[PDB]
């Protein structure tokens, strides 16, 4: 569960990329399809080169998602309801993927935000995507 | 890596398997049991319940197809990488199939021989097929990118 | 989540188990130790002989444990809260390895009950496993 | 398998790494991040808090031993397996760790140079070091039985 601390250093953290949501989800999405290639086996339909406007702007909405998730952290399967249900029936992306574009999205932070990414922070982010993660994927069966 | 007694393992209960029944029965349940699964088969019918999936023609064929491809790779396992290779291209591009599907599949594979084949799929039996999925789903996944 | 088809189904086929439950934990172990050996890692102090009476006496409290989770289905996070707190703070096994045994419990149930483990019956009893691992990972960090 | 770019930035990236500091900090990180990783060290005193774990000396030596092992089987990328065998054979046969650990130290060891690096920590430099921290963890795994 994330504890409070947890909850209090998400919020920190994730508050400090304020405007480059949207620069910050592209980037995770880009190092993810050059990391782990099969996760491009959900994006044939994308013009995935580098600074394409399909990956920019699906990384704004990945980025946007966690903002709300972070927003209502204390109820997110309920804030993110629509997204679990549209992961589950419709995209069905397999659920080993999440843990990898969650690696991503931690690795991007960790690039970006050296002030703040403390051993604790870092604890933290791990927990908070991985429970992001597990809501995502709580209605696939 | 098998061993020896792993290869005769292997090929003695493959010896008994009809290929064309338990590659639709595998094929079904993986469609049941991780119904994600069915996101690569829009085109194939009914799959509303479990006793659609499972009698579905359409099922029932691609599983003899997958499992008959999964059965002549059996014959050289000491190069599934080469023997599969061709399949692996295909399925990175052109089916966009994520390689997890492949890993899954060798499980509910294990759980079909299980139950239809009972006390003879033993711990060591089990253990050769494990090492026999793994190196599949490997060698099928070896030419994405 | 589990449904009330999934329960249902778990229910009757833990029933059928019945007083076989132990023997079948000890065969779950010993397939999980053949066939992912680094699991082997957890039991230095064991001798993992076929036939062992370590493993035995494992397998007799891990089914029992399955038992005590099926009896709660509805009300498991309490009634494996001790395990919870042991695996997670004393034993430490890595959470990848529960769903090794999960898959090696799943496979021998299939070779013990050729009329009940039906497709669906194997989709629920998947299900189970994996709730059951998440509640034994759930303190861990 | 890396391509010669791929060598040639790891490489160049690693010509900069102070090895003991990263060593220590990715350890500590394993422990606080994945704290059943600590199962191994309960001889090295405190590790009740983050800044205990990180502070601790005893982890802290254990970081620069098993960087510094890391760090010399980059010279030989090209034969991981040979270069970590007897080591993969003692983690095994007398340390009884759970290969899993290291892929997590491996997942550690990114975020940490991507901490320490920033930008210059870019998409292609992580594919090619994703695949440095998956071989290393392969090859210390293959020994066991
Ligand atoms: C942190 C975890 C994730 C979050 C927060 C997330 C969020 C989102 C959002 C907000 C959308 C767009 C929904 C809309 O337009 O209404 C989306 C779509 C999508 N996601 Fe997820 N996602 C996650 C994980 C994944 C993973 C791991 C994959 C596959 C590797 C994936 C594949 C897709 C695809 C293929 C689409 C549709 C893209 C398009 O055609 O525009 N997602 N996701
Ligand atoms: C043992 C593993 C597998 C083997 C050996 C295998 C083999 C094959 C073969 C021989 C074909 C027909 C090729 C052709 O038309 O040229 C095929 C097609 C296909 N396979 Fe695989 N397969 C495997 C697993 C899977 C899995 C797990 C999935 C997805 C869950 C999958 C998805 C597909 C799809 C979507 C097609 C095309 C079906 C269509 O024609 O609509 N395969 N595979
Ligand atoms: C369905 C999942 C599991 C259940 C229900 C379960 C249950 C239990 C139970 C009931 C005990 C005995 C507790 C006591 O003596 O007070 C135990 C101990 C233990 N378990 Fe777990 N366990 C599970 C998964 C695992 C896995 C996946 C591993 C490692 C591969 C593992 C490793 C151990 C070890 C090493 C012990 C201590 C045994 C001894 O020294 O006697 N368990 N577990
Ligand atoms: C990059 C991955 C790793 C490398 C290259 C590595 C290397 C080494 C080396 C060189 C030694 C000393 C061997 C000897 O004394 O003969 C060692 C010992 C040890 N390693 Fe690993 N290691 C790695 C990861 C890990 C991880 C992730 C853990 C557990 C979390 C671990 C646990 C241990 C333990 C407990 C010892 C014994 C320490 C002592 O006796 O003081 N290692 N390792």
């Amino acid at each position: 569960v994330l504890s409070p601390a947890d909850k209090t250093n998400v919020k920190a953290a994730w508050g400090k990329v304020g405007a480059h949501a949207g620069e910050y989800g592209a980037e995770a999405l880009e190092r993810m399809f050059l990391s782990f290639p099969t996760t491009k086996t959900y994006f044939p339909h994308f013009d995935l080169s580098h600074g394409s406007a399909q990956v920019k702007g699906h990384g704004k909405k990945v980025a946007d998602a966690l903002t709300n998730a972070v927003a209502h952290v204390d109820d997110m399967p309920n804030a993110l309801s629509a997204l679990s249900d549209l992961h589950a029936h419709k995209l069905r992306v397999d659920p080993v993927n999440f843990k990898l574009l969650s690696h991503c999205l931690l690795v991007t932070l960790a690039a970006h935000l050296p002030a703040e990414f403390t051993p604790a922070v870092h604890a933290s982010l791990d927990k908070f995507l991985a429970s992001v993660s597990t809501v995502l994927t709580s209605k696939y069966r | 890596h098998l061993t020896p007694e792993e290869k005769s393992a292997v090929t003695a209960l493959w010896g008994k398997v009809n290929v064309d029944e338990v590659g639709g029965e595998a094929l079904g349940r993986l469609l049941v049991v991780y119904p994600w699964t069915q996101r690569f088969f829009e085109s194939f019918g009914d799959l509303s319940t479990p006793d659609a999936v499972m009698g579905n023609p359409k099922v029932k064929a691609h599983g003899k197809k997958v499992l008959g491809a999964f059965s002549d790779g059996l014959a050289h396992l000491d190069n599934l990488k080469g023997t599969f290779a061709t399949l692996s291209e295909l399925h990175c591009d052109k089916l966009h199939v994520d390689p997890e599907n492949f890993r899954l599949l060798g499980n509910v594979l294990v759980c079909v021989l299980a139950h239809h084949f009972g006390k003879e799929f033993t711990p060591p039996v089990q253990a050769a097929y494990q090492k026999v999925v793994a190196g599949v789903a490997n060698a099928l996944a070896h030419k994405y990118h």
